[PDB]
């Protein structure tokens, strides 16, 4: 039972390794909160 | 009625000069997650 750590888990730059992925029931990701900046 | 029409066929399928960059699993055996491989071309070799 091993949780994401969220001082760098996820990681941006991992995904998933197939084109062909099943919709994920359960997933994760980064986001930047409102108080930074947006920039492109 | 029948709307599609597959002319099914076995081939004498070789890949030459390339190889895998990524494989689902262990085993060569047909499968849904087989349809993701990536193939990679091989390294370029002059020899003379």
């Amino acid at each position: 039972p091993v949780y994401a750590d969220p001082s760098y888990q996820p990681e941006p730059q991992i995904g998933e390794s197939q084109w062909n992925e099943a919709d994920a029931n359960a997933a994760g990701g980064r986001v930047l909160k409102k108080t930074t900046p947006m920039k492109p | 009625k029948p709307k599609v029409v597959l002319y099914s066929e076995d081939v004498n399928m070789e890949t030459p000069d390339t190889h895998l960059s990524y494989k689902p699993g262990k085993g060569d055996e047909n499968s849904k997650a087989m349809l993701g491989q990536q193939s990679m071309p091989n390294r370029p070799n002059y020899i003379a």
